[PDB]
């Protein structure tokens, strides 16, 4: 089980990676909209 | 000064003086002059090539200055503008006004306040607009 346990733990770390990537993209889009609004 | 400039046939400069006059008059709790000046300036600037893009903004101010008198005459006012300048419907000001009207129609102060917060978050609000929105909220 140690093999499966450790690999699933790396998978959980990878879930955190995915969450960070998605949140970063969302924040980038929000700042995107802010600047685009500002120029006008 | 605006009278002199108009008498000199130098347009686009008297307009700024009248805009300042209307903006300051709206502060003293006298709204008729502000509404008249704002609507006149907006309709005048509608037809100009360069100034056209700014025209919409003026209307919004009048609407706010028209909201204090009574809510009924504000709703109708919006209609009068939208039919004349259909592109006004595209700007965020129309949506904000409709949402504020819907929130106020049922004493839902919280929805009005939340919409104001969201609009301010997207773009910072001016002191004039902040004060006028606070005054409207009092009702």
């Amino acid at each position: 089980m140690a093999e499966d346990a450790d690999m699933r733990n790396e998978l959980e770390e990878m879930q955190r990676r995915a969450d960070q990537l998605a949140d970063e993209s969302l924040e980038s889009t929000r700042r995107m909209l802010q600047l685009v609004e500002e120029s006008k | 000064s605006a009278d002199y400039y108009k008498g000199e046939e130098s347009n686009s400069s008297a307009n700024k003086c009248l805009l300042k006059v209307a903006g300051y008059a709206a502060q003293l709790e006298q709204y008729q002059k502000a509404i008249d000046i704002y609507e006149q300036v907006g309709t005048s600037a509608m037809d100009s090539p360069l100034l056209k893009y700014s025209a919409k903004d003026y209307f919004f101010k009048a609407a706010l200055c028209h909201f204090c008198i009574d809510m009924l005459n504000a709703k109708l006012a919006v209609q009068k503008y939208e039919e004349l300048f259909p592109a006004f419907s595209d700007s965020r000001e129309c949506k904000l006004m409709k949402k504020l009207l819907e929130a106020h129609e049922e004493q839902n102060v919280d929805s009005y306040t939340e919409s104001v917060k969201e609009y301010d978050s997207i773009s910072r609000l001016d002191q004039w607009l902040t004060t006028m929105l606070l005054r409207i909220k009092k009702t």
